[PDB]
């Protein structure tokens, strides 16, 4: 697979620049420019057969063409079988998402569907990362999709919300490889914020309170565009990452992790949870 | 894991343990322990059902034995309408030598309750209710030996009252088997549920041993009593036997909390056993009995004395149609004389709930060993096997 | 113990192992 | 079995917040190690062409400095432990019987009514398990489908885990770099018991129960060359991973360590 | 020596955040362990008259049942572990040969011109040095008056580290159990490098280094077991106070683990 | 405005039951069990507006109506202001709060009288907090505190006391809001050892039930000046969290919580407190 | 050493009762009632020699008395040569002391002298806890403590002050351990207050701090005699773990740890800091 990464080709007088990540290049052949302008106005990934059409119609060696994409930061090859052939985003905000799909292709990343949460006889097909985005948290809505979908073959979930001043986004939840649930998760940081001084969360009160149907709200900032537009980059940095063109590898040691922000300072923490002792999802 | 130790002068109990478990597929064990106060609380199944469970277990068995204050004094026909004050009386005649003269003129300590159907207030007497030998003391040569039976605990009162009669509907199941070694049908011993867990304990009761699955529920009734039996002769197994059972209107839903309920006293009194714990350590005389049942006879003297109404035994768990008739209605044309004793305490801006269910016209209590209402209007002397109507039934 | 000087009416038996 | 430990007696001792701290911890080292995220991860913070500057080499005291006491070879009494093994081939049959003279001679006593081992343990707990994996249809098996086993080092016996097939239980262990290690014959998971690992010493028990794991490996590593065995201890495995594919329970147990066994030819 | 490594090349890649979350965690697990201490503290959680319930057992991963495949011990071809030394004396004269003898079998190649050790590490980075301390003056030593000493195991070669008496090097070793250890002739004190374990791996390294310690003085364990001198691995000691006592860099480099040597007799 | 508080009614044919914290009442109106189903389902809250419309639609006249749901424990009124205008503390050690009322002011707490129990005639305003803090505990002081005050419009209590090695401050007491008493703990738990199913004949039940019979109080055991400025600290904080509050934006959980402090170890231990059934607290 | 532990003996009519931490018990022998008034007189240690004569004066066995001493929790014998032989409080606010030295006696702490801070030719002994106390914080104080008296044999410090609405007590600073300054202590509670949800405190805004002369003052609420109190009663209880007469037994792993006490909630959290990178306290 050819991904098409992030540069511009600039001109100006007889003066041809190429910029990308990588590198800068003075373009001095018309030919090469010409291939350079075309791969700009696609959006990510490029079949080989038009490359090399692109490349024979500027009348340019194919491999020495290549070569020289590759090594500038024009274009990677990928040789990669990924983990979930397709991803989803499930969401009460749909319409924040209503030109993602289109624009995340130029970032490799694919999305079928955006479906609203709203939605009966909501279906996914085999080996699907589901993004479940959430603005009016309830526990409920999470329960719900979890339970439609977590024996779906190949299957994983990431979910995404507001918790006081921060945006969450959850650790990749995939019972084939048996990490920490949303509830996992959720647990970790309404502990964090009781003014305890403890890690330990459990105390009589704490008991009393799980004999209780288990539901819940979330206490949040009221959400203005700006926050919005930031939460939009995170999720498509973050399915980027697991899905789409990679531009910065991640350690191993975190790449499955939580990613929170605070939406005052912008300041992000990327931290992997436990699974919470109270927990089903690894009996499941 | 949970691990809330609390001081001796606090209110709440000593420990409570979710224990730690190497199998992802084992149910998981949850017990609360609270010195000799009670004996300790235990539930187990999925997680936070378990850690439900527990604190459920220990709150109603703190309020059975430890808790109860009576709300007076009273005759039994000044405490309630005259036809269950006189199924009162026939009930306590048979429990004690006592006259009925003596029956009907006693003040007994009382605690509320109201009747089932009607939801009539009324009250009934404590000395049934309460666990501990001081609540109603004066009362006891009435009514001497105490248990557990239709005891519950909840959140809600209806919750809390379909667990009184789930284990109402239970332990009168058994109790009518025990008495008569009939059952309506047996459930394959290969049954696959789909249920991990489930199958995980019935594979692991098969390769140590064998097991046998009856549904025992009261003849005509709805829903479904389920007993699961284990039995092995293996040299090396500390339990040689155990039981485990449970009543719901599903019946896949009785077979796997059955099972459950075995896997639990199997386990308990393995970890005894393994502890090396002595007899002084055991203070609850059920806890005792059981116990000594741990041998194979029990297994083979309940399944060679079982006799099916029918003979196919089932592959598979539908229910039929009298699963789903009304339960209540099939209860009240036995008897209208059944009382729900209640209790309710604030916790936060909720109310926790306590009920037994009671009724003179069934068995007032599980030990046939002991002073019982043996003549009521399921049993009557001399239906069933004799031996049984005087031994207790190897349960806990 | 039993003792001469008085009836020990009650123990903190946790206290107790640790004065383990 | 004779030898049984309730883990309920071991919870009744635990510290909580000694439990949470340790796993939050604990789980900052795990791996999400695959093939499919080949491209998209790494593993080593330094690049691979300047790791050759840190491998076998000493760390001085006194750096710059070289006045030394040498000790002469000629004490040393020992054979050279075999390299590692790798690429990894599966085209004989490996005997149980090799797999058993494994696990008697590195974990348990020659005497059967013998509760020591031949590895110490702080307060004799032993918090570490060892779980054997089946990994080739070559090797042979002692209960046809069960594929994980626990082995029992005082009973001197196998535990049936599992019946995962062969190459789930592969893929799970081998992490991104299954074509390098090959087919091995089986490995040795090792494994912690969080709550036993802490009950007693707190903190320092995890410490303890770390450098246990590699006092037993290591006798694996000594044993594995007296038989004939190529062996490899391996981190680059995706921890959750191997977890739910023996069907462990996370909260309780964690694995620390894998180690590959096999032969080398082709 | 030849074989050097400057920190200086490791630092380059360290991330300030791991080695802080690490040293934090790391820190937890110490012990304030002394003599002065002893009625104001305690090591076990558990009670002494309970302990035996828990020491030389096995948790099952199917508690309750017995269905198990035994193995048979005539598999087993090696010799029982002693048991480890405590009630130390130190009344026989130790010689240096004996002590060389153990650390170039233990952590060495037999071959001098070989970087291969008997024991492996992740990465081939082996984070964990060796330090020897002399504990009796009936121990010979190699330089009058130094009592710490660096073991080199590729130059096969001691460094000289601290000129601390014997008596006191004793004190921060032994901590409050001084009494019932007795009179060791030496230690091995096996010290972590923080930013070594850390640079590569990240977490997974510290988890790695832990492991790697417990293979070395296993190694220890087996030689010593061979060349007739007594063992104990131990925990019991102020960690701050040895690293004071041995003119360790806390910062950098923390003991993990005391390993006494010496002999058993009156 | 109006809390709801926690009750059930129980319906079989045209039978329906009612089952309060304090009262059982056969309901044989039809609009009854309409507003009666209607609360229910409201969750805690409702408007004066609300509760007048409810009534009104199920043909019940106001104020019979609001008498009845108030009288049998239905509904409580409560102000959205702070529930107590100020705080007394009444104390065998009154010495100790000599400077308490002029310091506390800086913090926002406002004591208006320190008031030694030894006096006879103790006179306490109307919603007022009513702190009773003794070195030497017995039960009848709080039972002679609680029968002169709890018919005092808008009155709490909160007790704090010293048994063994720990300093206890009960949860708060009050009539209006009903909550537990000082009784609702220690005569529930001189119960279960008194009931205990195997007694424990060491218990420390066997104490204060000595020093009840002999007529002694219970001492707290050799305080000295640190372990008093340490009681006085708590003391001071405790107030400080409930000036202010009401059931408009403070948790019925900060009235229904103990704190107990071990003044060995310093440390605080904050427990739920729950009505016991058989309290005398709850015969109204 | 004979510790004399908290106890009550309390008596009315012919009743008397002795009431300590560890038991209760009716006393019915007048001698040993005698003995136990004497001893409850008397402030922590007591020769043995005196205890004796007391207890042959009540005409009570020695062996026998003892015993029933020690096993009801009024006594215990010790044995332990301790590791500071005195301590010494030094302090910007030492009339808040100004009883100290004697009440503290009857927890078993010798404290052998109150320094103020404007003292010059400050001395202090060998084998000495060396406690400074800071109301108004400064840097530079405790740095010409520790020049002082770092090289004392057997020397240590312990350092208390307030940072915003913390009470904080350094964990023991002893050279001959080698275990963290105070320095080490403010620079891990300095780094942790930022908000930067990162552990690491370096960055090039910090070095350029680090340029500057190494002083600084801390803020912190305004104390009042509540916080003094509450204060002092962790001053005592510490010294008392120390040096004093144990009562609870610390685990190993947090015995030389700091304490930081939050002063609004109360709540107190042990942590071990490690030593800080640009300090030089390990190199002295
Ligand atoms: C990491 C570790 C720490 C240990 N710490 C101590 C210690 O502090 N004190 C001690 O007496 N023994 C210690 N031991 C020795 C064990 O107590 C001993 O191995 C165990 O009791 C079994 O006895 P054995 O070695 O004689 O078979 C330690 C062992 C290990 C592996
Ligand atoms: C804790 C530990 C983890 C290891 N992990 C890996 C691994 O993930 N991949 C690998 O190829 N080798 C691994 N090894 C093997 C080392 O790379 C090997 O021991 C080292 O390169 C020296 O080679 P030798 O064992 O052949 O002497 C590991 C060794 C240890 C002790
Ligand atoms: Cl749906
Ligand atoms: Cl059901
Ligand atoms: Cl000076
Ligand atoms: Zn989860
Ligand atoms: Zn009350
Ligand atoms: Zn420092």
């Amino acid at each position: 697979m050819i991904n098409i990464l992030p540069f511009e080709i600039i001109s100006r007088n007889t003066k041809t620049l190429l910029i990308t990540y990588i590198s800068s290049v003075d373009i001095t052949h018309e030919g090469m420019k010409k291939v350079l302008e075309s791969l700009r106005s696609k959006q990510g990934i490029i079949s080989e057969y038009l490359l090399d059409k692109l490349l024979d119609e500027s009348l340019i060696d194919k491999d020495k063409g290549k070569e020289f994409l590759i090594t500038t930061g024009v274009i990677n090859k990928t040789k990669t079988s990924p983990l979930w052939v397709n991803s989803v985003i499930i969401s009460d905000v749909p319409h924040l998402f209503s030109n993602a799909r289109e624009q995340w292709k130029c970032d490799g990343v694919f999305v079928s569907h955006i479906i609203d949460i709203k939605d009966n006889n909501i279906n996914v097909s085999d080996s699907t990362l589901i993004w479940l985005h959430l603005e009016n948290y309830h526990s409920d809505i999470v329960k719900r999709i979890y339970s439609k979908f977590e024996s779906n073959p190949g299957v994983a979930f990431i979910q995404s919300y507001y918790l006081k001043e921060s945006f969450r986004i959850d650790g990749v939840y995939s019972p084939d490889l048996g990490t920490p649930c949303h509830f996992c998760h959720i647990e970790r940081w309404l502990s964090r914020e009781e003014k305890s001084f403890r890690r330990n969360e459990m105390s009589w009160a704490n008991l009393l309170q799980l004999l209780k149907k288990y539901q819940m709200t979330l206490p949040a900032l009221a959400l203005g565009e700006s926050e919005r537009g930031f939460s939009y980059h995170l999720i498509k940095r973050r399915l980027q990452e697991l899905t789409g063109t990679s531009l910065v590898k991640s350690h191993v040691d975190n790449f499955m992790s939580s990613v929170s922000a605070d939406l005052i300072t912008c300041i992000l923490c990327k931290e992997p949870v436990i699974h919470w002792q109270a927990c089903s999802c690894l009996e499941r | 894991m949970i691990n809330v130790y609390s001081n001796l002068m606090s209110a709440w109990p000593a420990t409570m343990a979710m224990s730690p478990k190497l199998n992802r597929n084992m149910p998981t064990f949850s017990q609360i322990w609270d010195y000799e106060r009670i004996t300790p609380a235990s539930a187990a199944g999925e997680t936070l059902k378990s850690i439900q469970g527990a604190i459920g277990e220990y709150f109603e068995r703190r309020h059975f034995f430890n808790e109860i204050v009576t709300g007076g004094q009273k005759t039994l026909y000044e405490m309630m309408p005259p036809s269950a004050a006189k199924a009162f009386t026939e009930a306590f005649f048979q429990i004690s030598s006592l006259t009925r003269d003596e029956i009907i003129t006693h003040k007994f300590k009382t605690v509320r309750a109201f009747n089932l159907f009607s939801l009539e207030q009324q009250e009934i007497p404590a000395v049934i209710i309460a666990l501990d030998n001081i609540t109603a003391a004066d009362d006891l040569k009435f009514y001497p030996d105490r248990d557990t039976c239709g005891c519950s605990f909840h959140g809600s009162l209806n919750d809390a009252i379909e667990g009184s009669l789930c284990e109402f509907m239970e332990r009168q199941s058994l109790l009518l088997y025990w008495l008569q070694g009939k059952a309506n049908t047996e459930i394959s011993s290969e049954i696959v549920t789909g249920i991990n867990h489930i199958d995980e304990i019935l594979l692991a009761l098969r390769s140590e041993g064998d097991i046998r699955i009856f549904d025992i529920t009261l003849p005509g009734a709805p829903g479904h009593a389920v007993l699961t039996l284990y039995g092995t002769k293996n040299k090396i197994s500390r339990i040689k036997y155990s039981t485990g059972l449970s009543y719901a209107n599903s019946l896949k839903k009785a077979l796997c909390k059955s099972v459950v309920e075995l896997w639990q006293s199997y386990i308990c009194l393995h970890n005894f056993l393994i502890g090396g714990y002595t007899d002084d350590d055991i203070i609850d005389s059920y806890q005792r009995h059981f116990m000594s049942c741990n041998k194979y006879e029990s297994f083979t003297d309940l399944c060679e004395n079982t006799v099916l109404l029918s003979d196919d035994v089932k592959l598979t768990l539908e229910e039929n149609i009298t699963s789903d008739t009304n339960l209540l209605n099939y209860l009240q044309q036995i008897s209208d004389n059944i009382f729900v004793y209640y209790a309710r305490e604030r916790v936060s801006n909720s109310l926790v709930w306590y009920t037994k269910i009671v009724s003179p016209d069934f068995f007032l209590h599980m030990n046939n060993s002991g002073a019982i209402n043996i003549n009521n209007k399921i049993y009557h002397t001399g239906d069933g096997i004799k031996v049984r109507e005087s031994k207790m039934v190897p349960f806990p | 113990k039993a003792s001469e000087f008085g009836v020990v009416l009650s123990v903190d038996a946790l206290k107790l192992s640790r004065q383990g | 079995s004779k030898h049984e430990l309730s883990l309920v007696e071991v919870t009744h001792y635990t510290d909580p917040e000694v439990l949470a701290i340790v796993k939050d911890f604990h789980v900052r080292g795990n791996f999400a190690s695959l093939p499919e995220f080949a491209e998209r991860t790494f593993v080593s913070a330094v690049p691979l062409a300047h790791l050759e500057k840190f491998e076998n080499k000493e760390v001085l005291f006194r750096p710059g400095f070289s006045s030394v006491i040498n000790i002469s070879s000629s004490h040393n009494f020992s054979r050279e432990r075999l390299p590692s093994g790798i690429n990894f081939c599966d085209k004989n049959k490996l005997s149980i019987r090799t797999i058993e003279k494994l696990l008697v001679n590195a974990f348990s006593s020659p005497d059967p009514g013998s509760v020591r081992r031949p590895y110490p343990s702080g307060g004799a707990l032993y918090p570490i398990e060892v779980f054997l994996c089946r990994l080739s249809e070559n090797t042979e098996n002692w209960q046809a489908g069960t594929n994980v086993y626990h082995y029992l080092p005082l009973s001197q016996a196998l535990e049936p885990v599992a019946t995962c097939n062969t190459q789930s239980l592969y893929r799970s262990l081998s992490g991104g770099d299954s074509e390098r290690l090959g087919k091995p014959h089986f490995a040795l998971v090792y494994c912690i018991i969080f709550e036993k690992a802490l009950f007693k010493y707190r903190y320092r028990g995890y410490r303890m129960a770390l450098m246990e794991t590699g006092s037993m490996y290591q006798n694996a590593v000594l044993v594995a060359d007296q038989i004939g065995l190529k062996n490899r201890v391996w981190a680059g495995y995706t921890d959750s991973y191997v977890a739910k594919t023996m069907n462990l329970d996370q909260r309780t147990v964690a694995p620390l360590i894998v180690q590959f066994f096999g032969d080398v030819n082709d």
